[PDB]
RNA sequence: UAGCUAGUAGGUGGGGUAACGGCUCACCUAGGCGACGAUCCCUAGCUGGUCUGAGAGGAUGACCAGCCACACUGGAACUGA
RNA sequence: CCCGCAGAAGAAGCACCGGCUAACUCCGUGCCAGCAGCCGCGGUAAUACGGAGGGUGCAAGCGUUAAUCGGAAUUACUGGGCGUAAAGCGCACGCAGGCGGUUUGUUAAGUCAGAUGUGAAAUCCCCGGGCUCAACCUGGGAACUGCAUCUGAUACUGGCAA
């Protein structure tokens, strides 16, 4: 309030807790697949979502989401992950770059293939 | 004189080791209010002569010591 | 000793020099004392192409500056009075 | 120079023994392009009835505004409920920059070259309204001398 | 506490005005007067009046034009807690130009129109329109 | 970079003739224009202010055949310059060479007038300028290269060029096939059916 | 993190440096700093400027130019303008 | 950079189309497979999943992720709040600190004025000039809102006096 008051103790701007410690602001981070779970979503929804807990290059162990329809990923697969939560799966805050490292692309995808990492099918 | 400084005494109690207070007002660079930014200076005064409470005029000389780059010029007032 | 020389503020394949007085020991495009002309060698025959405050160059050569080789030419190529 | 535009249309529910009974609301602005603007609310169980009933309300409830050319004399502040709004002469660059919603009143009302901004809640019913009152309080660029003179 | 009297002037006015009060009075001072001047000379008040000697009394006659009060607003700007000073080029203009700002200078309390012409500046006491 | 796609489709969505088949026939039809720009074109596009704002600039763009990037920079340059940002925008657009080649008649549509530019079949104040966006200035003098003169296209080009309302700001031969950008077109020349302030607004927020 | 400080603060003289100087020494005075934040801890090369913002700000210090600093790590001096 | 030669010949992709937000239908699926920036879509007619036709948007790029500021007046100096929504210390006394009625004189520190110097060049910006345009390059201005020195002005604030 008071001017004195601002003088003693300046206005301070809260700092921004990130939502995705892909450590140090990194576009993505490599990791090794600890577990390949599949768990089920929150309240309204109901499904068998695929995920994987992943040891990261920088030591973080993070649970990441696997996108697409069907995937070949087991324990010891080396993957790449990006930011991107999944509200449904509380706790999951990262996605797996399909068609990166050992991660395959989604079989047969025709629409939006670059997400899901799928080559331009030999038209 | 190439500039001079005024200021009250603050401490006389030391074989010429005179230190003087200087008082400016300045606009707070952020909230515009004016505050008191004080400066203390370690000034020389041969044969000790000023006393705590004296206003005094002062000038910038070369180093008389690691601390001292100012001698005094005149005195002004006493028995505060 | 101070010197008059060409800094090359050109641009790949189309050089355009500043002419500067500076401590000869510094970099060809580094700290200098004052600028004293310019020299576009692609001037084109149109108009300008070698403006050059002589009465300063003068001053420094008075104060002991050496001149480049190229610059020396330019001065004796500006002619001098006309 | 009839000139009119509706700003926001909305649904609202009433709730009775038998369920929700819904209905709509319309917020409109009309002006001549030369001062004079009004807004109208008016609600109704169907949309076209609501906007119609509104355009009407706006025809009356019309105030006028001591413009100064295509612009405003002095920069004015307005405020009603949660909407606290501000607009400025702007020696027209082009001008007419505001949040579509008070661009609406400006536009029709004949102002041609302001810059504006709304603070607080963007709730139209109160911003278009804080603005009208805004332009209204705004006093005459010489009938300030009328004021003084003596 | 009495601490800021100039706001009190500006205020006793603002208030009484809004109370469609004919006159209004208060403890006076060199300063109150210099402004009561500019206020009159700019035509925001009818005329002042200082009626005392040991305990002087500034008195202002208010004005009402249409039905309104003439002084549509009157704010402090500098104040003990926070002094304002503007150089000449940085002087403020109220309501785009209409209405005025009272600026005290090394050559006396005068408006912004005034000080701006005088080519100087000082402490911007208050805003009026 | 060039649009390249079936070009009437555009006029149809944009609802108006952008003169992109310019050539022979006029007042379209022999096309379909209007009531089905797609498979649901039939439908009423009751559309947001954003949309009407969007489609206006789109219209202007499909016209001079300018892609987003360049158009943006046009807008930006327009705005930099004093004068009505929206007018200035329209000015720059016209200042385009390719445009001031179709406008002098040497080319059927701006698309064609352009192929000419890129194919080094033009010369400003003497010299050959093969870049479609070469801004043209008052008193300039755009001719056709002697090599390939009165060749096919360029005839019928200078032909129906007179069918058109026909400029004012530019005087132009037809035998030599030279012509002089006399002045920067004013607001009042060209237009009517184009709404700057909208595409000033689209780029204002 | 609320106290910090013995070459510590000042004086006198000897010595020293290209040069003023607790720079160093000997001896004397008992000072010097500190809530206008010392001391302690954490982080950090500074600038011009760069990005953003209507501004005020916020963020930032690659590429260009200026200054500083470092040259396997710690320490030293020799040569030399 | 210029001239000739051949033949449209070698040269289009990516995201999106439930609302925000420009762009809609069919088939498959059936709280599954799955989508998802936010709201939230999926249990038999899904414009929201996947495919297809069509469309919208950008184009040698297009999407996704990461990152700064913006919108956020959401740390509010400009520019915010604390009866009931986040927020008046359970109450008091008071040091430092902040602020302080009214008069005259004095001072000239705060404040104001002018002059001088300085504020590197590049950058930014205005007007031009040169590369076929542009990016790019360059002339010249403008600007660097700052700092200091000197001399002045004394209404306000600070100091001294009564
Ligand atoms: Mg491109
Ligand atoms: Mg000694
Ligand atoms: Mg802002
Ligand atoms: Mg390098
Ligand atoms: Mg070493
Ligand atoms: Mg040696
Ligand atoms: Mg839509
Ligand atoms: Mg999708
Ligand atoms: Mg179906
Ligand atoms: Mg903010
Ligand atoms: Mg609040
Ligand atoms: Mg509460
Ligand atoms: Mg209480
Ligand atoms: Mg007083
Ligand atoms: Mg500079
Ligand atoms: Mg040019
Ligand atoms: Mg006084």
């Amino acid at each position: 309030a008071t001017v004195n008051q601002l003088v003693r103790k300046p206005r301070a701007r809260k700092v921004a807790k990130s939502n995705v410690p892909a450590l140090e602001a990194c576009p993505q981070k490599r990791g090794v697949c600890t577990r390949v779970y599949t768990t089920t979503p929150k309240k309204p929804n109901s499904a068998l979502r695929k995920v994987c807990r992943v040891r990261l290059t920088n030591g973080f162990e993070v649970t990441s989401y696997i996108g697409g329809e069907g995937h070949n990923l087991q324990e010891h697969s080396v993957i790449l992950i990006r930011g991107g939560r999944v509200k449904d799966l509380p706790g999951v805050r990262y996605h797996t770059v399909r068609g990166a490292l050992d991660c395959s692309g989604v079989k047969d995808r025709k629409q939006a293939r670059s997400k899901y990492g799928v080559k331009r099918p030999k038209a | 004189k190439i500039r001079t400084l005024q200021g009250r005494v603050v401490s006389d109690k030391m074989e010429k080791s005179i230190v003087v207070a200087i008082e400016r007002f300045v606009k707070h660079p952020i909230y515009g209010k004016f505050i008191k930014r004080t400066t203390k200076l370690h000034v020389h005064d041969e044969n000790n002569e000023c006393g705590i409470g004296d206003v005094v005029e002062i000038r910038e000389c070369r180093p008389l010591s690691k601390t001292k780059s100012w001698t005094l010029v005149r005195v002004v007032e006493k028995a505060v | 000793m101070v010197t008059i020389r060409l800094a090359r503020h050109g641009a790949k394949k189309r050089p355009f020099y500043q002419v500067v007085v500076a401590d000869s020991r510094n970099a060809r495009n580094g700290r200098f004392i004052e600028r004293v002309g310019f020299f576009n060698p692609i001037a084109s025959e149109k108009e300008e192409g070698t403006r050059l405050d002589l009465d300063r160059i003068a001053h420094w050569v008075g104060q002991g500056a050496t001149i480049s080789d190229r610059v020396a030419a330019l001065i004796k190529e500006v002619n001098k009075a006309a | 120079e009839l000139q009119e535009k509706l700003i926001a249309v909305n649904r609202v529910s009433k709730t009775v023994k038998g369920g929700r009974i819904f209905s709509f609301t319309a917020l409109t602005v009309v002006g001549d392009g030369n001062g004079r603007v009004g807004f109208g609310y008016g609600k109704a169980r169907e949309v076209p009835a609501a906007i119609q009933k509104a355009m009407e309300k706006a025809r009356r409830n019309m105030i006028n505004v001591a413009l100064n050319n295509g612009t405003l004399q002095h920069p004015v502040k307005g405020v009603h409920t949660g909407s606290r709004v501000f607009m400025q002469p702007a020696s027209e660059g082009t001008g007419i920059i505001a949040g579509g919603a008070m661009r609406a009143v400006l536009e029709v009302a004949g102002v041609h070259n302001v810059l504006a901004k709304a603070y607080g809640s963007t709730n139209p019913i109160n911003v278009v309204r804080a603005t009208i009152d805004g332009l209204e309080n705004m006093n005459s660029p010489e009938m300030v001398a009328a004021k003084r003179g003596k | 506490s009495m601490q800021d009297p100039i706001a009190d002037m500006l205020t006793r006015i603002r208030n009484g005005q809004a109370a469609n009060k004919a006159a209004v009075t208060m403890p006076s001072s060199k300063l109150k007067v210099a402004i009561a001047n500019v206020l009159k000379e700019e035509g925001f008040i009818e005329d002042f009046k200082v009626e005392g000697d040991t305990k002087p009394e500034l008195e202002l006659t208010l004005k009402y034009f249409q039905g309104k009060a003439v002084v549509e607003s009157i704010q402090r700007v500098s104040r003990p807690g926070l002094r304002i000073y503007k150089r000449k080029d940085e002087l403020p203009k109220v309501m785009a130009g209409l209405g005025i700002a009272v600026v005290s200078t090394s050559k006396g309390v005068m408006t912004d129109r005034a000080a701006r012409q005088a080519g100087l500046g000082g402490e911007i006491i208050c805003y009026v329109a | 970079a060039r649009y390249l796609g079936p070009k009437l489709k555009l006029s149809r969505r944009e609802g108006t003739d952008l003169f992109l088949k310019s050539g022979v026939r006029a007042i379209d039809t022999k096309c379909k224009i209007e009531q089905a720009p797609g498979q649901h074109g039939a439908r009423k596009p009751r559309l947001s202010d954003y949309g009407v704002q969007l489609r206006e600039k789109q219209k202007v763009r499909r016209i001079y055949g300018v892609l987003e990037r360049q158009f943006r920079n046009y807008y930006k340059e327009a705005a930099r310059l004093k004068g009505n940002t929206g007018e200035n925008l329209l000015a720059l657009l016209e200042g385009r060479l390719d445009n001031v080649v179709y406008r002098m008649g040497f080319g059927a549509t701006r698309a064609e007038a352009r192929q000419l530019v890129s194919h080094k079949a033009i010369m400003v104040n003497g010299r050959v300028v093969n870049i479609a966006s070469y801004q043209v200035s008052p008193n300039d003098v755009v001719s056709i290269r002697e090599k390939a003169k009165k060749q096919s296209r360029v005839k019928a080009a200078l032909e129906l060029a007179e069918q058109r309302e026909k400029p004012t700001w530019l005087e132009v031969d037809a035998g030599k096939m030279e012509g002089t950008f006399k002045r920067k077109p004013e607001r009042s020349d060209l237009s009517a059916d184009i709404n700057e302030h909208l595409i000033v607004e689209l780029y204002s927020k």
